C-alpha cells in the first residue's frame, strides 16, 4: 500500500515551494547606479531541472494515480519556470554586456531601444528586488510576453551594433576571428577578470589564462593551457579602451618574448650552457638552441667536418635521456610544470643529427654549400630581431607565443614540404599541399607557422561559403599578418572558387610588390606583408567523394606538393625515444610491419584503416602507460616490450570480426613471440555497467559488455567514435547503456542527438543569410556552445544517428581532427577539450572518405556479435507468463528451423536486417492462447515478407514440422483460427445485403466485398493496430491492390482515433508534415519540453500512402525517410528555431508500391528493420469474378431487376467472368514497358462498373436486350481503354481481345458496329441535358445520340458560345464527334480530369474551351506575363481552388506546353491530382476566414473533425483539369513518368 | 580460415568470387528477364544496360572489383579465372599447390596472395614474418627460400627479356613482349639474395596497360645501363585475359 | 495568345490577351521578329 | 581556350604590361554574384577605352545570353579590348563565339 511514498514526496515537494529564493547582489554601472542582481543560477535552476525530472519520475509508479491532480500543478508551473528562469540570465547577461556598451555609445534613437529595455528590465527587476521569492515570478502577469519581447528587442539592438561591431573588427583584426555574440562581451566588460580568462585563449593562440596583479589593474605573467607560466618583462595597463591595452598586450608579449629570447641565447653563446630549464619556456629554448646548431655549423664547416661538434650532441642528448628519467620523480610536481618541456626539445636534437650525419657524409666543402642551404636555418640579425631562412628565402620572425604544442617529427617528406612551402612564400604564392587521406598534410603547415612563429588559423571549407564571407576572412587574415590553412579547401563551390581566385591574385600582386595598401571589397585594407596562405586538399578521389574539381586558373596561384607518402618507422621509433622508451628502433619497425601487414593480408574492410592517424595513437597510447608504470612499480625489461601491444590493441581489437580477429591477434605472437596476451582488466565500470542492464530489464550478455567497455576507452583515445552495424545490432542501445553505468560513477554524461539527414545542411550545420549577412545558428553548432561553457568535470557526448555523406559530416574534419576545433564560416571558432566526446551511429560507411574513416575511432558489431536466443528472453519476460511457460517450450523447439528457412529463402519483400524479420516473427505471436493458435500466429507473423509464391513453400513446410496439414486443403493460406471456438482454421465469403447507389454514393468508402484476403489483411493488421498491442508498420502492394480500401476499413474498426493521412511524392518533406499534422493535433507544453498531441481523441494515426516517393540524395537517403527514421527512434524531432518536440501518441503507418517500376526508390534498412510490415497482391480472377459479382448486382437491380436476361444472379457473375477475362488480357497485351501510361488495375474494374450509373438503363420498353445493354459496356470498355491506347496496330490488337470475349460469352456481334452512335450527357431522358453547379454523385446521365442529330448539337454549342467569345470556321467530321464524345463524359464526372496528348493543332484547346462552356464549367488557363512566378501561380491555384471549394461552381483549370515556366508547378498538379491539396500553399492563420463558411455546411453535410479534408473533398468533387502537352515534346515522356499521378489519375 | 594459413586465402578467394559471379549472375538474370519475358526495368537494370551501351561495365561492378574497362573484356577475365581457381584449390587441398606453375594472371588478389606464402614460409621456418623479404630468380631457383613458386605468362613492354639482362627494343618488335618463368618466394632479410644489390632494377608489375596500381615490384637484371630502362618505362604487367 | 487569333469579341471590336492586360487588337497590326542564332530556340508547341 | 595546365592571366599581365600601362586593365572571375558587377566593369571600361578581362566563363554558362546581349549594345572606345577564358564546355553560346 505504497501510496505513503508518494504522498510523503509530494509533501516535501510542497514544502520547497515557500522554501525557494533568491541570491541577490549589487551591481554598479557605466552610467554608476546600483542594482540587485542573480548569482548562481545554474545552483538554482538544477533545482528545477530535478525536481521536475523526479516529478516525470513519480508519473511512472502506479501510486501516482491517488494524487495525480496535484502533480499537473507543478509539472505546469515547473515546465513554464523553467522557461522563464532560462531567459532571463539570457536577458541579464545581455544587459551586462549591452549596457555600459550603450553608456559609450549613446545615439538618443538607439538608445530609445535600449533604454525601453532597461527600464523594462529593472522595472519588473525591482518586483523581485522587492519580494526576494522566486515562485512568485509565476505570479507576475504577462511575464511571458514581457520576457519575449524583451529578447526580440535585444535581437533588433544588435543589429544596430553591426555597423559598429565591424568598425571595432578594424580598429582590431584578430576580432575577425571571433563570434559577436562573444566581442561585444569583451568590449562591454573591459575590465572584468573572469571574462578576460575565460575570452582570451579564443582570441590569443598561446594564452589560456594570466596571471592578476593583486590590484587587477595590471598583469604580470601569462600561462599555457599546460600551465607553463611565463612573465611580463613590463606589467599590462589595463585600459577602459579594450583594443587600445590589447595591442600593448600584442606587443608587450612579443616586446617579451623579445628581450626574453636574446637574454637567453646570450647566455648560451658562451660555453656555459644556458640551462634555465625553470626560467625560460620550451618555445624559445628549442628556438635558441636551434640558432646556436647554426652559428656552431656555419663555423663548423670551415674548421672541420667536426664530427666533435656531433659528439657534444650525442653527449647532450645522452644527458638528456639519463635526465629524462629524472623528470619521472616529480611526476605532479608541487607548484612544477614542463618536464615534458623536455621531451620537446628532444627532436629538435635528433633532426639535427641526422642532418649532420646526412652532411659528415657529404663532406661538405663549404659554409654556403647548398646541402646546408637546404637546412632550415635560423639568425639573430644585428637589430636584435631573429631571422629565419631556407635556400634564399628568408622570413623574419614574428614572435607570436605558441606555448607548448606537440611539435611533429621531422620527415623526409617535411623536407620537401617545408622547403616547396618556402619557396611559394618566396614566390608570393600560396602553397598547395595536396595527398590522400592521414597524410599528414595539415599538421605540417600548422607546425611550420610555429617554426616560424606566426599566428595560424585554421579553417574548414564547406556548405559552399559566401565568396563575401571569404572576403572579409582574408581581409582579417590580413591585417592580423597571421598564417591561414585551410584544411580541405578542396569542398567548396565552384562558382564560390574561381571569384576568390581573383581575391587572392590581388592579394598575392601586394605582397609580391610590397604594397602597403591592398584593395578588396571595395575596402582598402592595410596588409601585413607577414601573411601567409595555404590550402590542403584531398584530391578529387575516385574513393573520397563529394569534393568540387579546381579551375587551373586557380592552381597556379599555388605551388603544389605531393605528401601522399609519410615515412612511418621514423616517426614511430622518435616517438618512443621521446617517452625514452629504450628499444625504440626494434619496435618502431615491428609497429610498421604489423601495420602494412594487416593491411596486406587481412580482409580489407571499409571500415578499417590502419593509416598513419590509427598509428599515431598507439603511440601516445604507450606514452600513457610509461608515465603510469614508472609511478606504480620500478622499470624493467619484460615490460617495455610487453607494453606497446597493450597500446596497439585498444585501437584494435573494436573493429576486427570473429575471424579477422583471432588472424590478427594469431599476428601478433609471431613478431612479439615472448609476450603472450594481457585481456582488458577493469571491472569497476563493468560492475555499474552489469548493473544497468539488470535495472533496465535487458538480458546481461557478454559481448555487449565487453564492446561497450571497448569502446570506453576508445572514447577516450580519440574525439569521434563510430559504431556500424545493421539496425537491431544494438549499437544504439549500446552507447545509452553505457552512459547510465558510466553516471554513476562518472561525474556526468551530456546527450545531445542530431539525426543529420532528417533536416536540412543549413539546420544542422548553420548558415548566413545571405541578405542580413547575418549569422543563424545549426544544431550542433548551438550544442557546442552549450557544451563549452559547461564545466570542465563534465562529460559531453554528440551523438549522429543517421547515415553518412561527406557532403555534411566532413564538415567536422577540424572538430575531430588531431586539432579539436570547429570552424563557423562567420570566423567564429569552438575548440574542445577532453570533455567532449562525439559520437555517430551508423547503418554503414560505403560513402565515407577515408579522411573521415581515419579522423576517428571505431567499433563494429555483426550477426555474430548480436545474440538472437539471448534477446527472445527478453520477450518472454515482457509477456504476462500466464502462457509464457507454454511459450517458451514452444517457441524453443518450433521458431528456430521456421526461421532458418527463411533466411536460407531470402526470397522477400523488403530488406530488414535479421532483428527486423525476427521482430515481424515474435510481434504477431503475443497473446497466443493454444498451439493451434500459435501455428498461425508463427507463420502470420514471417510470411508477411515472402514473395507470394515462397509464402506457400513456408506454410505447406510448417505443417511438415507441425502436427497435422492444415484443414484448408487448397489456398491454406487461407487458414485463420477460431478464437473462441478453438477450432483452427479456414475462410469465408460474407455476402452484403443492403447494396446500392447510396453505399457507391461516395469516392471513397466504398462498400467492401469480404472475401478471403480481406479477412487475412484484417487479421494480419489488426493485433498492430488496437490499444496497448500497438505497432507501426507498413502495407506492401502493387497499385490498385487495395491496400488503401483495405486501411480505410481497418481504421474505421478503431474508435479511440482520428486518421491523418498524406498522399506523397518526391517533393514531400518534413513540414509538410508538421502542417498537415498541426491542422488536426495539439500543440502543447509539458516538462520535458513541448509535445505534439492528438486533440479530442484517444490516440491518433499517420497513415503515408507512398512512402517510396520522396526524393533520395545522390548519397541514396531521402531525408524524409530520415526523419521518420529518427522518429519512430527518439519520439521526436528538432523543431525550426532548433526546439525540441516529442510527440505523445502517434501509430504511423504506410502505404507502397513493390519497388518495381522506374523511381519508386526503396528504403533504407534502419528504419524498416525498426518496423513492422507485411504484403498482399491482387485478387485472382477467380476472386475478381466475386467482388464486381457482388458489385454489379445493384446497379442491375436499380433498374430492370425482373428483365429477363438480367436478374439471372447467374448471367450477372457471367458479366463479371467477362470483364474481368478482358481485363486480364489487357493488361497482359499491354503494360507500362509499351507506354509509361498503360495503368491498369481493379480501379479500372471499378471505373467500369460503377462507371455504368451514368448510362440510361432504363428501358422502360422491353429490352432486346442485349444489344442495347452490351454496346454500353462496350462503349464504356472502350472509352476506359481503347481512348487510352496509342497505336494503330495496337488498337487493331486491343479491339480484336474485346470482341472475342463478347462474342464467345454472349451472342455474336452484339457490338456489331455501333461506330454512328455516340453516348452523351447532352441527350438524356429524364431531361438531364447551364445550371447545375452540383454534379450528380456518380455523374451526369447519358444518352444515346446520332451522329448527324449530334452534328446539329454541336453547332448549336458553337452558335451560343459565338455570342461570348470569337466565332470560328470549325468543321465538323467523326474524329471531332469522337474528340467531344469522350471529353464531355469526363467532364461530367466529378473529379475527372484529362491528359490530352497529341501533336499541336488538332486542337485540345478549341474542343475543350467549349465543352466547359456548353457545361457551364467555369474555364480558367493563367494569364503568363514576363513575371511569370510562383507567386502568379499560387494566387492562381488558391483563387481556383477557392472556387470549386467554396462556391462549388464547376471549374476546368486548363494547361498548356507553354504554361510550365517552372518544373515545380507540376509536382503542384501532381499532388493536386492525387489528394486535392498543395503543400505549403495555404498558411494556418489563411484558412479560418476561408472555411469559417464550411464549418456549417459540412456540419450539416454530416462530417466529423477537419474541415479542410471536407474543403478538399469539395474541391475533388467540382474541379476538373485539362492539360495539353506535345507527344515530340523531349521532356513530354519524361513529366508523365515523373509525375506519377497524372496518368493514374 | 583453414588452421593452414595460405589455404585460408584461395577458400576466401573461392567464395568472394563465387559471390561475385553470382550477384553478375543475377544483374545478368534480370536483365535476361525483360528482353524475352515479363518484367519491369528498375532503376537498377536501367543503370546495368547504361553501362553496356556506354561500353564501360558498371560502377556496380568495379566497387566490387577493378576490373576492364570493356565489359566482356571484364566477363572473359571474370569466368576465366573463376574456374582456374577451382583448380588451384584441388592442387591445395592435396597440399600440391606449391610444386606446380602457376600463373597469377587468375589472381582477384595476387599482390594477397603472394603474401600468403610469407606466411606459409614463416610457418615452417619459425620466423617472424617481418623478418623475411621476397625475391625471383630466373638463374635458377631459390635455396634459401623454405618455400617457392613458378610464375608463367608474366609479361613486359618497352624491354626485352633475355635470362641474366634486358635489352633495348627494336622498332619492329611489337610493344608487348613475353618474359620467362620466375622462380618466387620469401627469404630472410641480411641473408644472401639471388641477385647481388646493384645489378638487379625494380620494376612494377600493374594490373593492366592502364596500370592504374600494381599488385607487386620486382626486382629484375639492370645488366647496367639503369636509366635507359626507366626513360624505356619498361614495366612488366601480370596477365591479359586472365 | 498574340500568335493564335486569339481574339475575344468585345462588341464589334477585338480585344487580346496579354499578361493581365487586355488591349484592342488593332485590325491593322501586322508582325514580324528575328535572331542572330538559328537554335534557339522553338518548342514543337510553338513551331506549328 | 583553357586546358589543364594552362594559365594566360600571366603572359596577359605581361602584355598589359607592355603594350600599355597605367592600370587601365582590369579583371574579373567569374563565379558567385559577380555577373552583376561585371556588366558595370565591362560598361565603365568600354567607355573608358582600358582593357578588361574575365575569367572562367565555363562555369557560369546560364549567364551569356545576357552578356552577348550587353554586347551587341555596348559601345567601344578605339584601344578597348574584352579577354575571355574558358574551359572546353558545350552548351556554350553560338552567338557570342561567332
Ligand atoms: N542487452 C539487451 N538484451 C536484450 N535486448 C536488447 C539488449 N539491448 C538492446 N536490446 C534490444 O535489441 C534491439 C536492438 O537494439 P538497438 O535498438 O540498439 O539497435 P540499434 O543500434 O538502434 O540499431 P538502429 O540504430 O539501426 O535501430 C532493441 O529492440 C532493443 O530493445
Ligand atoms: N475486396 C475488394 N472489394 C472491393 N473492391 C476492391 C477490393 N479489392 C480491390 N478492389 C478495387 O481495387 C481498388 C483498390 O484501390 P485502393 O486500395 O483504394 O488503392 P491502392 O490499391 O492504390 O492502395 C479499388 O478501386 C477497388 O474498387
Ligand atoms: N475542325 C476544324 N476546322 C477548322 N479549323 C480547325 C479545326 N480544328 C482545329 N482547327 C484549327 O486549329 C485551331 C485550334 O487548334 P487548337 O485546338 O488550339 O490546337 P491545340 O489544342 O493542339 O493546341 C483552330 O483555331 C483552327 O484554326
Ligand atoms: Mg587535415
Ligand atoms: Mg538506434
Amino acid at each position: 500500500q505504497g501510496e505513503v511514498t508518494i504522498r510523503e514526496a509530494l509533501r516535501e515537494l510542497d514544502l520547497w515551494g515557500v522554501g525557494a529564493v533568491f541570491t541577490l547582489i549589487d551591481y554598479e554601472d557605466s552610467q554608476s547606479r546600483t542594482m540587485k542582481l542573480i548569482k548562481d543560477w545554474k545552483d538554482i535552476v538544477n533545482q528545477v531541472g530535478d525536481n521536475r525530472c523526479l516529478l516525470q519520475s513519480l508519473k511512472d509508479s502506479p501510486y501516482y494515480k491517488g494524487f495525480e491532480d496535484k502533480v499537473s500543478i507543478w509539472e505546469r508551473k515547473l515546465a513554464e519556470l523553467d522557461e522563464y528562469l532560462q531567459n532571463l540570465n539570457h536577458i541579464q547577461r545581455k544587459w551586462v554586456y549591452l549596457e555600459p556598451i550603450f553608456g559609450r555609445g549613446a545615439l538618443p534613437k538607439e538608445q530609445t531601444r535600449f533604454n525601453r529595455v532597461d527600464e523594462d528590465f529593472r522595472s519588473i527587476m525591482t518586483d523581485i528586488k522587492k519580494d526576494n521569492r522566486v515562485t512568485t515570478l509565476t505570479t507576475h502577469a504577462g511575464i511571458r510576453n514581457s520576457l519575449l519581447t524583451i529578447l526580440d528587442q535585444l535581437q533588433r539592438c544588435q543589429r544596430s551594433l553591426n555597423e559598429f561591431l565591424e568598425e571595432k573588427r578594424s580598429a582590431f583584426p584578430r576580432f575577425y576571428f571571433i563570434g559577436d555574440d562573444d566581442l561585444l562581451e569583451i568590449l562591454g566588460q573591459s575590465t572584468n577578470p573572469s571574462v578576460i580568462q575565460s575570452h582570451l585563449k579564443k582570441l590569443f593562440a598561446g594564452i589560456n589564462s594570466v596571471c592578476f596583479d593583486e590590484k587587477s589593474k595590471h598583469i604580470t605573467a601569462m600561462k599555457s593551457l599546460e600551465g607553463e607560466v611565463v612573465p611580463f618583462k613590463n606589467k599590462v595597463p589595463l585600459s577602459n579602451n579594450v583594443e587600445t591595452w590589447l595591442n600593448d598586450l600584442a606587443l608587450e608579449m612579443k616586446k617579451t618574448l623579445e628581450q626574453l629570447l636574446k637574454e637567453c641565447v646570450t647566455t648560451g653563446r658562451s660555453s656555459q650552457g644556458a640551462v634555465d630549464p625553470s626560467l625560460f619556456p620550451s618555445q624559445i629554448l628549442c628556438l635558441a638552441e636551434q640558432i646556436k646548431f647554426t652559428e656552431d655549423v656555419e663555423n663548423a664547416i670551415k674548421d672541420h667536418s667536426l664530427h666533435q661538434i656531433e659528439t657534444q650532441l650525442v653527449n647532450k642528448l645522452e644527458q638528456y635521456t639519463n635526465i629524462d628519467t629524472s623528470s619521472e620523480d616529480p611526476g605532479n610536481t608541487e607548484s612544477g610544470i614542463l618536464e615534458l618541456k623536455l621531451k620537446a626539445l628532444i627532436l629538435d636534437i635528433i633532426h639535427n643529427i641526422d642532418v649532420v650525419k646526412q652532411l659528415n657524409q657529404i663532406q661538405v666543402h663549404t659554409t654556403e654549400d647548398w646541402a646546408w642551404k637546404k637546412q632550415l636555418r635560423f639568425y639573430m640579425k644585428s637589430d636584435h630581431t631573429c631571422c629565419v631562412q631556407m635556400v634564399d628565402s628568408e622570413f623574419q620572425y614574428t614572435y607570436e607565443y605558441q606555448g607548448n604544442a606537440s611539435k611533429l617529427v621531422y620527415t623526409p617528406l617535411t623536407d620537401k614540404c617545408y622547403l616547396t612551402l618556402t619557396q611559394a612564400m618566396k614566390m608570393g604564392l600560396g602553397g598547395n599541399p595536396y595527398g590522400p587521406a592521414g597524410t599528414g598534410k595539415t599538421e605540417s603547415v600548422k607546425a611550420l607557422g610555429g617554426l616560424l612563429g606566426r599566428q595560424v588559423l585554421v579553417f574548414n571549407c564547406d556548405e559552399g561559403i559566401d565568396v563575401k564571407s571569404m572576403g572579409r576572412i582574408f581581409v582579417g587574415l590580413v591585417k592580423c599578418g597571421a598564417w591561414g590553412c585551410f584544411d580541405e579547401f578542396n569542398r567548396l563551390e565552384e562558382s564560390v572558387l574561381s571569384a576568390v581566385s581573383m581575391q587572392i591574385q590581388t592579394i598575392q600582386d601586394a605582397l609580391k610588390n610590397h604594397r602597403t595598401v591592398c584593395e578588396l571589397l571595395g575596402k582598402e585594407v592595410e596588409v601585413n606583408s607577414n601573411s601567409g596562405i595555404f590550402i590542403t586538399m584531398n584530391p578529387a578521389g575516385k574513393g573520397y567523394g563529394g569534393r568540387q574539381k579546381l579551375p587551373d586558373n586557380l592552381k597556379q596561384l599555388f605551388r603544389p606538393v605531393a605528401m601522399s607518402h609519410p615515412d612511418n618507422e621514423l616517426i614511430a621509433e622518435v616517438i618512443l625515444y621521446s617517452e625514452g622508451f629504450k628499444d625504440a628502433k626494434v619496435l618502431s619497425r615491428k609497429l610498421v610491419a604489423i601495420f602494412n601487414l594487416s593491411r596486406e593480408l587481412l580482409t580489407p574492410q571499409q571500415h578499417y584503416d590502419w593509416g598513419l592517424r590509427a598509428l599515431k595513437t598507439v603511440l601516445r597510447g604507450s606514452g600513457n602507460l610509461l608515465r603510469q608504470l614508472n609511478k606504480s612499480g620500478t622499470t624493467q625489461n619484460a615490460n617495455e616490450s610487453h607494453i606497446v601491444v597493450q597500446a596497439l590493441r585498444l585501437n584494435t581489437m573494436s573493429k576486427f570480426t570473429f575471424t579477422d580477429c583471432t588472424r590478427f591477434d594469431a599476428l601478433i605472437k609471431d613478431v612479439f613471440p615472448g609476450i603472450e596476451l594481457k585481456e582488458v582488466e577493469y571491472d569497476e565500470l563493468s560492475a555499474a555497467l552489469k548493473q544497468v542492464f539488470e535495472e533496465a530489464n535487458y538480458e546481461i550478455i557478454p559481448n555487449q559488455i565487453k564492446k561497450a567497455l571497448e569502446l570506453y576507452e576508445q572514447l577516450c583515445q580519440r574525439m569521434g567514435v563510430v559504431i556500424v552495424g545493421p539496425s537491431g545490432a544494438g549499437k544504439s542501445t549500446l552507447w545509452r547503456m553505457l552512459r547510465a553505468a558510466l553516471c554513476k560513477t562518472g561525474k556526468v554524461v551530456k546527450q545531445y542527438t542530431m539525426n543529420p539527414k532528417a533536416m536540412p545542411r543549413y539546420q544542422l550545420l548553420g548558415h548566413i543569410d545571405m541578405d542580413t549577412r547575418e549569422w543563424s545558428d545549426g544544431v550542433l553548432t548551438n550544442s557546442a556552445r552549450q557544451v563549452v561553457r559547461e564545466p570542465q568535470d563534465v562529460s559531453s557526448w554528440i551523438i549522429c544517428d543517421g547515415d553518412i555523406d561527406p557532403e555534411w559530416i566532413e564538415s567536422l574534419n577540424s572538430v575531430l581532427d588531431d586539432n579539436r576545433l570547429l570552424t563557423m564560416p562567420s570566423g567564429e571558432r569552438i575548440q574542445f577539450g577532453p570533455n567532449v566526446n562525439f559520437v555517430f551511429e551508423t547503418h554503414d560507411l560505403s560513402c565515407a572518405s577515408p579522411a573521415t574513416i581515419s579522423r576517428m575511432g571505431m567499433i563494429f558489431l555483426s550477426d555474430e556479435e548480436t545474440d538472437l536466443n539471448s534477446l527472445i528472453k527478453s520477450w518472454l519476460r515482457n509477456q504476462p507468463a500466464e502462457y509464457r511457460n507454454n511459450l517458451e517450450n514452444w517457441i524453443g523447439d518450433y521458431f528456430e528451423k521456421a526461421l532458418q528457412w527463411v533466411l536460407k529463402q531470402n526470397d522477400y519483400v523488403v530488406e530488414t536486417s535479421l532483428v527486423g524479420t525476427v521482430m515481424n516473427g515474435l510481434s504477431h505471436l503475443h497473446g497466443c492462447r493454444d498451439h493451434d493458435e500459435f501455428i498461425i500466429n508463427l507463420i502470420r507473423g514471417l510470411g508477411g515478407n515472402l514473395n507470394m509464391k515462397s509464402r506457400l513453400e513456408f506454410t505447406k513446410e510448417v505443417f511438415h514440422w507441425a502436427r497435422e496439414s492444415p484443414p484448408d486443403f487448397h489456398k491454406p493460406m487461407d487458414t485463420y483460427y477460431d478464437s473462441t471456438r478453438g477450432r483452427l482454421a479456414t475462410y469465408v465469403l460474407k455476402k452484403p445485403e443492403d447494396l446500392t447507389a447510396d453505399d457507391f454514393s461516395n469516392g471513397l468508402t466504398l462498400p467492401v466485398i469480404q472475401t478471403p484476403d480481406m479477412q487475412r489483411g484484417l487479421d494480419y493488421f489488426k493485433p498492430w493496430l488496437s490499444s496497448d498491442t500497438k505497432q507501426p508498420f507498413i502495407l506492401v502492394g502493387p497499385e490498385g491492390c487495395g491496400k488503401g480500401m483495405l486501411l480505410r476499413y481497418a481504421f474505421s474498426q478503431l474508435r479511440s482515433t482520428q486518421i491523418a493521412t498524406v498522399h506523397c511524392s518526391a517533393q514531400t518533406t518534413s513540414r509538410h508534415l508538421l502542417q498537415k499534422l498541426s491542422q488536426t493535433c495539439m500543440v502543447i507544453s509539458t516538462n520535458t519540453g513541448r509535445v505534439y498531441r492528438p486533440k479530442d481523441c484517444e490516440r491518433l494515426v499517420l497513415y503515408l500512402k507512398d512512402i517510396n516517393l520522396p526524393k533520395l540524395d545522390k548519397w541514396g537517403t531521402s531525408t524524409l525517410v530520415a526523419f521518420l527514421q529518427q522518429v519512430l527512434t527518439y519520439q521526436g524531432f528538432y523543431d525550426e528555431n532548433l526546439e525540441w518536440v516529442g510527440l505523445e501518441n502517434i501509430q504511423i503507418v504506410a502505404s507502397m508500391s513493390a519497388g518495381g517500376r522506374l523511381g519508386r526508390h526503396k528504403l533504407t534498412t534502419r528504419f524498416t528493420s525498426i518496423v513492422r510490415l507485411c504484403s498482399i497482391d491482387y485478387p485472382e480472377r477467380e476472386q475478381l469474378q466475386t467482388i464486381y459479382g457482388a458489385y454489379l448486382e445493384p446497379v442491375l437491380h436499380k433498374n430492370l431487376k425482373n428483365h429477363s436476361i438480367w436478374g439471372s444472379s447467374s448471367k450477372i457473375y457471367l458479366l463479371a467472368g467477362s470483364m474481368v477475362q478482358v481485363y486480364e488480357q489487357v493488361r497482359a497485351k499491354f503494360t507500362v514497358d509499351d507506354y509509361s501510361h498503360y495503368f491498369f488495375t481493379p480501379c479500372i474494374l471499378t471505373q467500369w462498373v460503377l462507371g455504368l450509373f451514368r448510362y440510361d438503363l432504363e428501358g422502360g420498353s422491353s429490352n432486346h436486350p442485349l444489344d442495347y445493354v452490351l454496346e454500353i459496356v462496350a462503349y464504356e470498355a472502350r472509352r476506359l481503354f481503347r481512348d487510352k491506347i496509342v497505336g494503330a496496330k495496337e488498337l487493331h490488337l486491343f479491339d480484336i481481345i474485346l470482341t472475342s470475349v463478347f462474342q464467345g460469352d454472349w451472342g455474336s456481334d452484339i457490338l456489331d458496329n455501333m461506330s454512328d452512335s455516340f453516348y452523351v450527357t447532352w441527350g438524356a431522358r429524364h431531361n438531364s441535358g447551364a445550371p447545375g453547379q452540383p454534379l450528380p454523385p456518380h455523374g451526369k446521365p447519358l444518352g444515346k445520340l446520332n451522329s448527324t442529330d449530334l452534328k446539329d448539337v454541336i453547332k448549336k454549342g458553337l452558335i451560343h458560345y459565338g455570342r461570348d467569345n470569337q466565332n470560328l470556321d470549325i468543321l465538323l467530321f467523326h474524329e471531332v464527334l469522337e474528340y467531344m464524345s469522350r471529353i464531355d463524359r469526363v467532364l461530367s464526372f466529378p473529379g475527372g480530369s484529362l491528359l490530352l496528348a497529341g501533336r499541336s493543332g488538332v486542337g485540345r484547346r478549341t474542343i475543350t474551351s467549349l465543352v466547359s462552356h456548353m457545361h457551364g464549367a467555369v474555364l480558367f488557363s493563367p494569364k503568363i506575363s514576363r513575371g511569370y512566378e510562383l507567386k502568379q501561380f499560387k494566387n492562381d491555384l488558391k483563387h481556383v481552388l477557392q472556387l470549386a471549394g467554396i462556391e462549388a461552381q464547376q471549374v476546368v483549370l486548363l494547361l498548356e506546353d507553354y504554361q510550365f515556366v517552372h518544373p515545380t508547378f507540376l509536382e503542384m498538379i501532381n499532388s493536386l491530382l492525387s489528394s486535392g491539396e498543395v503543400p505549403g500553399l495555404y498558411t494556418l492563420e489563411e484558412l479560418e476566414p476561408l472555411l469559417l463558411p464550411l464549418k456549417d455546411q459540412a456540419s450539416q453535410d454530416g462530417f466529423f473533425g477537419p474541415v479542410f479534408n471536407y474543403f478538399t473533398y469539395r474541391i475533388q468533387q467540382n474541379l476538373h483539369i485539362v492539360l495539353i502537352m506535345d507527344s515530340a515534346n523531349s521532356n513530354f515522356m519524361i513529366n508523365c513518368e515523373s509525375n506519377p499521378a497524372l496518368h493514374k489519375k | 580460415r583453414q588452421g593452414s594459413p595460405i589455404l585460408s586465402f584461395i577458400i576466401l578467394e573461392q567464395f568472394n568470387a563465387i559471390r561475385l559471379v553470382q550477384s553478375v549472375h543475377q544483374s545478368l538474370a534480370a536483365l535476361s528477364k525483360v528482353i524475352r519475358g515479363t518484367t519491369l526495368l528498375s532503376s537498377e537494370v536501367q543503370k546495368l544496360a547504361s553501362a553496356l551501351l556506354n561500353q564501360k561495365c558498371p560502377l556496380a561492378w568495379q566497387s566490387k572489383w577493378e576490373g576492364p574497362e570493356d565489359p566482356l573484356q571484364y566477363l572473359r577475365g571474370l569466368v576465366a579465372r573463376a574456374l582456374a581457381i577451382q583448380n588451384w584449390v584441388d592442387k591445395a587441398e592435396k597440399q600440391a599447390l606449391l610444386s606446380e606453375t602457376l600463373d597469377l594472371s587468375e589472381l582477384f588478389h595476387p599482390d594477397t596472395f603472394l603474401n600468403a606464402l610469407r606466411q606459409e614460409t614463416a610457418r615452417a621456418v619459425g620466423r617472424s614474418v617481418d623478418s623475411l623479404k621476397f625475391v625471383a630468380s630466373w638463374k635458377g631457383r631459390l635455396q634459401e627460400a623454405k618455400l617457392q613458386i613458378k610464375i608463367s605468362g608474366l609479361l613486359l613492354e618497352g624491354c626485352s627479356f633475355d635470362g641474366n639482362q634486358l635489352s633495348e627494343n627494336q622498332l619492329d618488335s611489337p610493344s608487348v613482349s613475353s618474359v620467362l618463368p620466375c622462380f618466387m618466394g620469401w627469404i630472410p632479410q641480411d641473408a644472401c639474395g639471388p641477385y647481388s644489390p646493384d645489378e638487379c632494377i625494380s620494376l612494377p608489375v600493374y594490373t593492366s596497360a592502364e596500370r592504374d596500381r600494381v599488385v607487386t615490384n620486382i626486382d629484375v637484371p639492370c645488366g647496367g645501363n639503369q636509366d635507359q630502362w626507366i626513360q624505356c618505362g619498361a614495366a612488366l604487367f601480370l596477365k591479359n585475359q586472365v | 495568345p498574340l500568335l493564335r487569333r486569339d481574339l475575344v469579341a468585345q462588341g464589334p471590336r477585338y480585344v487580346v490577351q496579354i499578361g493581365d492586360k487586355i488591349i484592342d487588337y488593332n485590325e491593322e497590326f501586322r508582325l514580324f521578329l528575328s535572331t542572330r542564332n538559328p537554335n534557339p530556340f522553338i518548342p514543337p508547341d510553338a513551331a506549328s | 581556350i583553357i586546358s589543364p595546365g594552362a594559365d594566360p592571366s600571366q603572359e596577359l599581365q605581361e602584355l598589359a604590361n607592355a603594350e600599355r600601362s597605367g592600370e587601365c586593365y582590369h579583371q574579373v572571375a567569374m563565379g558567385q554574384g559577380q555577373a552583376d558587377l561585371a556588366i558595370q566593369m565591362l560598361k565603365e571600361c568600354a567607355r573608358n577605352g582600358d582593357w578588361l578581362c574575365l575569367k572562367n566563363l565555363h562555369l557560369v554558362v546560364s549567364w551569356l545570353p545576357v552578356l552577348e546581349k550587353e554586347l551587341n549594345t555596348l559601345q567601344p572606345k578605339d584601344t578597348f579590348r574584352l579577354w575571355l577564358t574558358a574551359e572546353v564546355h558545350p552548351n556554350f553560346t553560338p552567338i557570342l563565339l561567332q
